[PDB]
RNA sequence: UUAAUUGCGAUAACGAACGAGACCUUAACCUACUAAAUAGGGUUGCUGGCACUUGCCGGUUGACUCUUCUUAGAGGGACUAUCGGUUUCAAGCCGAUGGAAGUUUGAGGCAAUAACAGGUCUGUGAUGCCCUUAGACGUUCUGGGCCGCACGCGCGCUACACUGACGGAGCCAGCGAGUACAACCUUGGCCGAGAGGUCUGGGUAAUCUUGUGAAACUCCGUCGUGCUGGGGAUAGAGCAUUGUAAUUAUUGCUCUUCAACGAGGAAUUCCUAGUAAGCGCAAGUCAUCAGCUUGCGUUGAUUACGUCCCUGCCCUUUGUACACACC
């Protein structure tokens, strides 16, 4: 047969990742967590305070796994959106610049993300293995 | 409530002061072969079944 | 004695499409007669250059607007060849209106 | 504020009593019967959802529908 | 509002006058014939003419028509 | 009966509700017959659809609009008001929820209930503004099936929207309630009331 | 070497290349399988063509779709179209033609476009109007 | 996840920092009712205190309240970066100032007075009763203060 | 020399227009009508049409 | 009858032309042609992750061939086609079948005859005449102002909630345009909560910014119909950035203040399908600014498929003492 990784319905995978991270305790917290808007188009940080950053990290990792050479700017673009501009209509402004960078750094430290040539980031082999394990766990939970 | 179910044999013209009505000669579902002309609001084709309370009354081209 | 393959790109840009097409055809014919390995008359997204303007000189009428557009036709003709042969080809192979341009080297 | 979104033990007891033999077990319905808030209703349902009693039909956000055990 | 114009109709009439044989009822052949014999600076126009000729042919099976 | 499996895994429930019956969202599209003479065909059913969403072009000629599925129509009508313009997905979700609610309500085919509602709220004879000089005198007139159907569809949705302003009762629930009122003709919903009013007006000119 | 076709799916600006090979029964879209897709409500739409002819016509034919353009809804529709085309194409090529004809009949009696491609594309939004037809506001006041 | 029970261990309807804190509201958005007290700021304060974001405003332990009050007074003493303030680097005193409750208004008044004394364009506008931030009133707002 | 292809073409067009205008102005007595620009490597040919060709020549 | 002086017929007219049409560009169809290490997709190298068996999923410009999708080129293709009746079984219109496409196939582009004392002499080394002319209306610097407010009107934008709101989380276009003699589009990486900076780039451009990973939308939790977490308006404070120059916030983000507004009176604007509305993006502007325009996608319906009742025009017949023509 074959244990799949992409075949997970998105959110569940992320949740599993978060749980794994919580279990490990190895990530190194950015420090500017909760004292941040996270997005430039935000009036509120994450609602659940502690955690949720973990979820974000997981999501980022998943995106990395999905694609090729991925960078900070692209991540920012991804986690931006619509601005409540009051009387003026919405625009599109990106996420907080440093936070994403910090997340990436943390991932690199743990060994999920590897530095790619040409300009961007890819997945480490140990990281890949971990991802696969997580996927398997999710499948088990479903089955 | 007594209802007499109408059925279209022919469309006898789009009418009204404006355009929201249609002269239609009708042979109603039960007790057929009795032709009565009624003015109809909506879009009507051929063999269209129409719901009405007041059956045996004729209306002319509206002013 | 020479014969060292460089791989040469030919640019064909213009507006009047028919002329361009003719030129392309001519080039391909010439390539055939000198018998070479070549990639075809590769066509790129024919760039339109739009300039939209108030038709009114002075802004006193109805708001009529005109899109003045410029159709452009960009063509790549790739040759597996040395330079001398390319030079020979480009002695003629020029027709009015159309831009002939040799990129040269891979 | 229109009240009836408190906590209490009496309220809880009432909720416990108001569960078997009903056509609808929905959040909106609960709210209508002058009980706890939207989020609290869900929590209450969960507490009764241990060994049968109340079983789900829809799992969607803010449009949840539950029904009694048959 | 697909009323065929004067011009198309006139052309069709002319075609029928000059080449009543070689107009084999169906569209496709007739279209090609029209393209061959009549010189049209267009394609759509030619097609339209062909269509009208076919219509005329169909009519002329079911009696004589004026002009 | 018979779950044939593939390499890409599909959940069991979905497999169960598939080939044997030409179904709907999850339950039977089959059965569900028009109780009322007339309005058959013009209240859709007939052709089996599996979702309440199509790209299917219908506003093309005339009588084609009376071949569009009832659920779909409802969803479309729901899209009224600027805040809800477009957003078919939302409408479909709402319709699904309504259907579920109807199912919950004393069993029965929800489709059938919907059909009944459509039938009941549709006005029979309505007044149109006749000139006759200058004054706004009205003379009552028979309403064609299609128009009636359309009006009925509109009315329920309008009622729902009215209800939904400042309410925990999410639009779907309101819609379901309206449908119930229409089907069990008690003249408590907006639509039925409006119909009654129209009939009264017609009478006062007949 | 495998018996395979490459089919397109087309609506609005969404294009979907479904590749129809032979194997176990894999139906994937952009790597992920046929199940996910995730406008969530429109899931059953992509299931429709499959449902119509049955699960039997998939244990042999494998389908792999790559989708670009459009939005979400449009993408879904494109995928659906592609899948409908693919099976038909396979049947036309390798399987008996009777089956293909039957499939066509099933589709045409239930024509939610599918084997007939989508027709409309946007009218260009001309000047003096915020929309295509819809003008600004004349104000003789 | 669980309904808070007990007969009446925590008292409903609160009064904190010269003003009123209404119950039946989850933690943060009853503290926005306090004049000047933030959203993000409030959240930060809560975090500092060490309270869960599931409690009601008509609850809270006394010690917790005291802690919150302490946090409110000084941003520097606790782990707050403090550039989320009404007066950062400041106009006169040059420290870290985020005024609280019925004091913010007073501070504003003082600032206005200072402006008036200086006789800057803004001050002049304020005196007149018009528009500070270069906003034009050829058309908009035809009632005014 | 060398810009973006589109830009280059635009510039060429502008140049042509300018040239045309100049000829309308300068060669007024010369009975000028049209310009026919041919741009090849090295030698750029500029054909000019007029009624009084002799005048143009000198 | 027609969208049409579009046609059929009646007929001192007949055959004509311009205008409408035709044409032209684009948007749609081509598993048939033309080709593509600048668009793509396959099989096997190298290996990355698995289930651990063959099989999946990949990445990698390795090699090879194809061209469905992408692109254009050449053509073709729909002619209301096929019957069904209606109407002198004319012109045509409606219904079904086939068909990519049956509203002139959609959208324009162009656009007659005469004009209006319509608009500009502020687009002009396009300009007749008059004016002015060197302590200038020529010029150029320095500063303000065209952005003032007791208040009229017209464009618009954002709101008045649970079709929500905020976080997450998922995740999708299409037009675009973008520097070498400069001060472009600018990735990718460390420092900054933002705003941003810096070292290296790549792109005088399907190749790089860019799959412009846009918004709207889709899942779970939190708050549930309170001028409230709807709404972010009058406002103070820092840090930036643009440009010599920002006060009269240029703009930007952050904390704050948190008002008017609970679906808008009389009038009336716009609209008949990818149309209305929603929702963004891009270009035009542009040192800097978007709420504006052009464009382009992205979601995507209601109800007509008619008629002269109102409004405006049009032609006929009528009358006229008007023809600078009812001002
Ligand atoms: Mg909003
Ligand atoms: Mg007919
Ligand atoms: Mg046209
Ligand atoms: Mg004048
Ligand atoms: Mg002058
Ligand atoms: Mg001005
Ligand atoms: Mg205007
Ligand atoms: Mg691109
Ligand atoms: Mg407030
Ligand atoms: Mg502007
Ligand atoms: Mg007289």
């Amino acid at each position: 047969p074959g244990v799949s990784v992409r075949d997970v319905p998105a959110q569940d995978f992320i949740n599993n990742y978060a749980s794994f991270l919580q279990r490990q305790g190895k990530l190194e917290v950015p420090g500017y967590v909760d004292i941040v808007k996270t997005s430039a188009g935000n009036e509120l940080p994450p609602q659940d305070s502690e955690g949720w950053f973990y979820k974000r990290a997981a999501s980022v990792a998943r995106h990395i796994y999905l694609r090729k050479q991925v960078g900070v700017g692209k991540l920012n673009k991804l986690y931006g959106g619509a601005k409540n501009r009051g009387v003026r209509p919405h625009k599109h402004v990106d996420a907080s610049g440093s936070i994403n960078r910090k997340v990436l750094q943390s991932l690199e430290k743990l060994g999920v993300v590897e530095i790619s040539p040409k300009g961007g980031r890819r997945i480490s082999d140990n990281g890949l293995r971990d991802l696969d394990r997580i996927a398997a766990a999710t499948l088990e939970d479903e089955e | 409530t007594p209802v007499t179910l109408a059925k279209v044999i022919k469309v006898l013209g789009r009418t009204g002061s404006r355009g929201g009505v249609t002269q239609v000669r009708v042979e109603f579902l039960e007790d057929t072969t009795r032709t009565i002309v009624r003015n109809v609001k909506g879009p009507v084709r051929e063999g269209d079944i129409l719901v009405l309370m007041e059956s045996e009354r004729e209306a002319r081209r509206l002013r | 004695q020479e014969v060292v393959i460089h791989k040469i790109r030919i640019n064909l840009t213009s507006t009047k499409v028919k002329q361009l097409e003719n030129v392309s055809a001519n080039i391909i014919k010439n390539a055939e007669t000198f018998k070479l390995v070549k990639k075809g008359p590769v066509r790129l997204p024919t760039k339109v250059l739009k300039i939209s303007t108030r038709k009114t000189p002075n802004g006193e009428g109805s708001k009529t607007w005109d899109t003045y557009e410029m159709r452009i036709h960009k063509r790549y003709i790739d040759l597996e060849a040395p330079a001398h042969i390319v030079k020979r080809i480009t002695q003629i192979t020029i027709e009015p209106g159309v831009d002939v341009e040799v990129i040269i080297a891979a | 504020a229109k009240h009836a979104v408190v906590l209490d033990q009496d309220k809880f007891d009432r909720i416990m009593k108001e569960a078997p033999t009903y056509r609808y077990v929905s959040v909106s319905v609960l709210v209508d019967r002058f009980k706890l808030g939207g989020s609290l209703a869900r929590v209450a349902l969960r507490h009764l959802e241990n060994e049968g009693i109340i079983k789900p039909v829809s799992k969607h956000s803010k449009q949840a529908i539950y029904t009694r055990a048959t | 509002g697909r009323v065929r114009t004067k011009t198309v109709k006139r052309a069709s009439k002319a075609l029928i006058e000059k080449y009543y044989p070689k107009l084999t009822m169906d569209f496709q052949t007739n279209k090609r014939l029209c393209d061959e014999i009549a010189t049209i600076q267009s394609k759509r126009l030619r097609n339209k003419i062909a269509g009208y000729t076919t219509h005329l042919m169909k009519r002329i099976q079911k009696g004589p028509v004026r002009g | 009966f018979v779950p044939v499996e593939l390499a890409t895994t599909i959940p069991v429930e979905i497999q169960q509700a598939q080939q044997e019956i030409k179904l709907f969202n999850k339950w039977s599209f089959e059965d569900v017959e028009v109780k009322d003479a007339s309005l058959v065909d013009y209240i859709q059913i007939s052709k089996p659809i599996y979702v309440a969403h199509t790209a299917g072009r219908y506003a093309n000629k005339r009588f084609r609009k009376a071949q569009c599925p009832i659920v779909e129509r409802l969803t479309n009508s729901l899209m009224m008001n600027g805040r809800n313009n477009g957003k078919k997905l939302k409408a479909v979700r709402i319709v699904k929820h309504t259907l579920e609610i109807i199912n919950v309500l004393t069993d029965q085919n929800p489709l059938q209930v919907v059909v009944d509602a459509i039938i009941n709220s549709g006005p029979r004879e309505d007044t149109t503004r006749v000139g006759g000089g200058g004054a706004a005198r009205r003379q009552a007139v028979d309403v064609s099936p299609l128009r009636r159907v359309n009006q009925s569809i509109a009315l329920l949705t309008i009622g729902a929207r009215e209800a939904a302003f400042r309410n925990i009762k999410t639009i779907a629930e309101t819609l379901a309630e309206e449908l119930i009122n229409a089907a069990k003709g008690s003249s408590t919903s907006y639509a039925i009331k409006k119909k009654d009013e129209l009939e009264r007006v017609a009478k006062s000119n007949r | 070497t495998v018996p395979s076709v490459q089919t397109f799916g087309k609506k609005k600006s969404a294009t979907a290349v479904a590749h129809v090979k032979a194997g176990k029964g894999l139906i994937k879209v952009n790597g992920s399988p046929i199940t996910l897709v995730q406008p969530e409500i429109l899931r059953f739409k992509v299931y429709e063509p499959l449902l119509l002819v049955g699960l039997d016509k998939f244990a042999n034919i494998d389908i792999r779709v790559k989708v670009t353009g459009g939005g979400h809804v449009s993408q879904v529709y494109a995928i659906r179209q592609a899948i409908a085309k693919g099976l038909v194409a396979y049947h036309q090529k390798f399987v008996d033609e009777q089956s293909k004809n039957e499939l066509k009949k099933a589709f045409t009696s239930y024509d939610r476009t599918l084997l007939i491609a989508d027709s409309r594309r946007p009218e260009p939004k001309k000047f003096g109007g915020r929309g295509a037809r819809s003008r600004f506001q004349k104000s003789y006041r | 996840s669980l309904v808070v029970q007990e007969q009446g261990s925590f008292q409903h309807i609160l009064r904190l920092l010269n003003t009123n804190v209404d119950g039946n509201i989850n933690v943060v958005y009853a503290l926005t009712t306090i004049r000047g007290v933030g959203r993000r700021y409030a959240n930060l304060v809560c975090k500092k205190a060490d309270v869960d974001l599931h409690k009601r405003a008509g609850e809270l332990t006394q010690e917790e309240l005291e802690r919150i009050v302490q946090i409110m007074q000084n941003p520097t003493h606790y782990k707050i970066p403090a550039w989320f303030l009404n007066r950062q680097k400041d106009v006169n005193d040059g420290k870290d100032y985020h005024s609280l409750a019925n004091n913010l208004e007073s501070k504003l008044r003082d600032d206005l007075e200072r402006l008036k004394k200086i006789r800057s364009h803004r001050g002049i506008r304020h005196f007149w009763g018009l528009r500070v931030r270069g906003q034009h009133t050829k058309t908009t707002g035809r009632r005014r203060a | 020399a060398i810009i973006s292809k589109k830009r280059k073409l635009v510039a060429d067009g502008v140049f042509y227009a300018e040239l045309n205008e100049f000829f309308t102005r300068e060669l007024a007595e010369e009975g000028y009508s049209g310009v026919e620009v041919r741009v090849t490597p090295t030698k750029t040919e500029i054909i000019i049409r007029a009624t009084k060709v002799q005048d143009v020549v000198g």
